[PDB]
């Protein structure tokens, strides 16, 4: 806006959603009962170690015992371990190959977290 | 939303007796009214199929069934807090002492960005870029 | 000088206690007493310790002429040393990565300073 | 400080009228007068030779000649202000209006040690340590 010369009225999370729609138009001045736990473990499905991170950032502050994601399933890649954070300390989750490992290995999981694409979305969660 | 009758079965559940506790309900789609065509909007069931669909049509119903309406989106924050503010009151909530939640790091890439932290290069190219 | 190294520790005992002559350890050591005496961290260290002991141990062992002596430190008989005993921690890293399934590395960005002309 | 008499040339500079700025002093070293033998401070030239070296003649001799010498160290901050607060009295001294300086990164290395910062290990050893 700056540099362009074009008027640009930029705002944040502290100005309601709609309250530029107003500026603008010169109006205003510019089963089961319970799905969750403190104890609930979770596989996701997919390699997404950035949404994994937010869960276990979440899980800390919550003040939880232990990370809510026990363990991962990304058919692509080998078994292996990925690393993580619990506040300031790493920390290693599972990496599975197939789905059926990750359940044997991993039984207090009793949630899924599906990161399929819309393609392999049917599939994967018939599959669970 | 706009499309589909789903928010219908609140209505229901209300008459019916099976829900007690105090519900605010909006349903966005309402500008679709205005238009002279049929417009499908972002969501796959954002489509009003029957009259009924339309998110006026349900707000209308829902506000009929003693649901919490507010005027537009604008006004929901203010019936939320209304209906909190009673429940406070009449003591059905006792909101508890605040207490300050574990501390965690912040992302070296963030404090970077946010220009708070400075850290030195330890290395040295001048042949080729390929970022 | 107050607080040794261990390595070198293990080594000065060993060499003062089984070696018959270590003249140049000696001598080095009365380098080590001036050096230490300007900044207390200016020890004979690891490498210097194993060097001179070695020189000392070629040549007062008994089993080399001077001329052989000096023939293999100059040959970087030394070297041999220091390669064959890393060669060991070196394989040691090799299976420790293998054994931790650790992916391709790439160095980050932000630690390169990219100064190409224009 | 005790030991030398280069303190005395200030003296000598405001009864000769080459000094008129107002002067404010302390010699450190009145200790030295109550032990029984000659005792060498820290510094080199911390050693009184003659009875005009010692800090309690340098102190007297100031204080006599106009300069400002407090009771001990203690009372130094009190005369410093005490001579300040009356040159802006008198107008010496136009207070400048403060302006806030540039902003500099805190290094890496302390925000990290203050554990402000987290940064992932790009390694992972678990043979040798030598730190």
């Amino acid at each position: 806006g700056k540099t362009t010369g074009i008027p640009i009225h930029v705002f944040g999370t502290e100005t309601h959603m709609t309250a530029i729609v107003g500026m603008a138009l010169g109006h205003r001045p510019i089963k089961s009962t319970t799905l969750f736990s403190r104890h609930t473990k979770a596989i996701v499905w997919g390699m997404q170690t950035r949404a994994v991170q937010g869960m276990l950032d979440f899980d800390y502050v919550c003040s939880r015992d232990e990370p809510s994601v026990a363990a991962m399933v990304y058919p692509f890649t080998g078994d292996h371990k990925q690393k993580f954070y619990w506040g300031h300390k790493e920390i290693l989750i599972p990496v599975f190959k197939n789905m059926a490992d990750a359940m044997r290995k991993h039984p207090e999981v009793d949630v899924l977290i599906n990161f399929a694409s819309l393609r392999s979305a049917y599939d994967s969660t018939m599959e669970t | 939303e706009i499309g589909g009758t789903e928010e219908y079965k609140i209505c229901r559940g209300i008459k019916e007796g099976r829900l007690t506790k105090p519900i605010v309900c909006w349903c966005i789609g309402t500008c679709a009214t205005m238009f002279s065509s049929e417009v499908q909007f972002g969501h796959a069931g954002a489509c009003a199929n029957q009259a009924s669909e339309t998110a006026v049509a349900k707000n209308q119903a829902l506000k009929e069934a003693g649901v919490f309406v507010p005027r537009s989106f604008d006004e929901l924050g203010e019936i939320i807090q209304s209906v909190y503010e009673d429940l406070v009151a009449n003591g059905v909530i006792v909101p508890a002492q605040e207490v300050p939640p574990p501390t965690v790091p912040m992302d070296y890439s963030w404090a970077r960005e946010l220009g708070l932290i400075r850290k030195p290069a330890s290395f040295m190219t001048s042949i080729c870029d390929e970022r | 000088i107050n607080n040794p190294d261990m390595r070198v520790q293990i080594l000065k005992d060993y060499v003062r206690q089984h070696f018959p002559a270590t003249p140049l350890l000696d001598y080095a050591l009365e380098v080590e007493k001036i050096t230490t005496s300007k900044k207390p961290n200016l020890i004979l260290n690891v490498d210097g310790l194993i060097g001179v002991a070695f020189v000392d141990m070629l040549r007062n062992c008994g089993s080399f002429t001077r001329e052989e002596a000096d023939e293999y430190i100059d040959i970087g008989a030394l070297n041999g040393i220091f390669v064959l005993g890393r060669s060991m921690g070196f394989i040691g890293h090799y299976l420790d990565q293998k054994r931790l399934k650790q992916g391709l590395y790439r160095h980050p960005w932000d630690d390169i300073s990219y100064v190409l002309p224009e």
